[PDB]
């Protein structure tokens, strides 16, 4: 029942902006902590931002401070990752999860060309 | 964030009648005061020689040592069985319940991943964010050994 579906990806100029989306199924975004992480071909995952349930406080992590925002719409139940000032550093497959479930989707791929 | 030496040799142990009764059965793992350190949480843990003696539901006393509104690790050593089979098997808990602070609650979900690739070996994992999970025998069960599982911990599911 549960889906994770992520969007949004694509092929950026070093310095641009994108928006990821995760369209959810099976359970309301606003009740779960919803968080984006990213990985690399043989690298460990980075976790990047996150987003409280009920309340909205918000995590980002240092590498991203300044440049990304996670949001959501309670009523599309979908999350969203804002990227400004894009690096080739951040070319990764992003990943919308529940923390504290196991299930992930399959991701939507990000590429920065320098 | 490092792990401690103490995990490291916990999680080798559970991998004479009086050190039998030493081993553990369940332990907690927390962060450090200064956040850089996953470490063992002082008496919170559940020794095999506890059952019985103090202890009646090992997996019940457990649950009612995690915290409300903080995350934790934990190994917990279960016993359960198919229809031919009785099995026992090490099992990494993630606990992240909703009203967790978000800031702790980041390191120890970006964290997990290595603390147990310390844990090698590990071959199975439940994460729960809430008591209903957590106290879900069926899903333990199904975590430990899928639909074939029919008791757990002793009793019949």
């Amino acid at each position: 029942q549960v889906q994770l579906v992520e969007s949004g990806g694509g092929l950026v100029q070093a310095g641009g902006s994108l928006r990821l989306s995760c369209a959810a199924s099976g359970f309301p975004v606003n009740h779960r902590t919803m968080a984006w992480y990213r990985q690399a071909p043989g690298k460990e995952r980075e976790w990047v931002a996150a987003i409280e349930s009920h309340g909205q406080e918000t995590w980002y992590a240092d590498s991203v401070k300044g440049r990304f925002t996670i949001s959501r719409d309670n009523a599309k139940n979908t999350v969203y990752l804002q990227m400004n000032s894009l690096k080739p550093e951040d070319t990764a497959v992003y990943y919308c999860v529940r923390v504290g479930a196991e299930y992930v989707g399959q991701g939507t791929q990000v590429t920065v060309s320098a | 964030v490092a792990v401690s030496d103490g995990v490291i040799k916990v999680f080798n142990d559970m991998k004479t009648p009086e050190e039998v009764k030493k081993r553990k059965k369940a332990v907690l793992f927390c962060l450090s005061e200064d956040k850089k350190n996953i470490i063992l949480e002082e008496g919170k843990e559940i020794l095999v020689g506890d059952v019985g003696q103090t202890v009646d539901d090992p997996y019940a006393t457990f649950v009612k040592m995690l915290p409300d509104k903080d995350c934790r690790y934990a190994l917990y050593d279960a016993t359960y069985e198919t229809k031919e089979s009785k099995k026992e098997d090490l099992v990494f808990i993630f606990w992240a319940p909703e009203s967790a602070p978000l800031k702790s609650k980041m390191i120890y979900a970006s964290s997990k991943d290595a603390i147990k690739k310390k844990l090698t070996g590990i071959k199975h994992e439940l994460q729960a964010n809430c008591y209903e999970e957590v106290k879900d025998r069926c899903t333990l069960a199904e975590k430990l050994g899928g639909s074939a599982v029919i008791s757990l911990e002793g009793k019949p599911l």
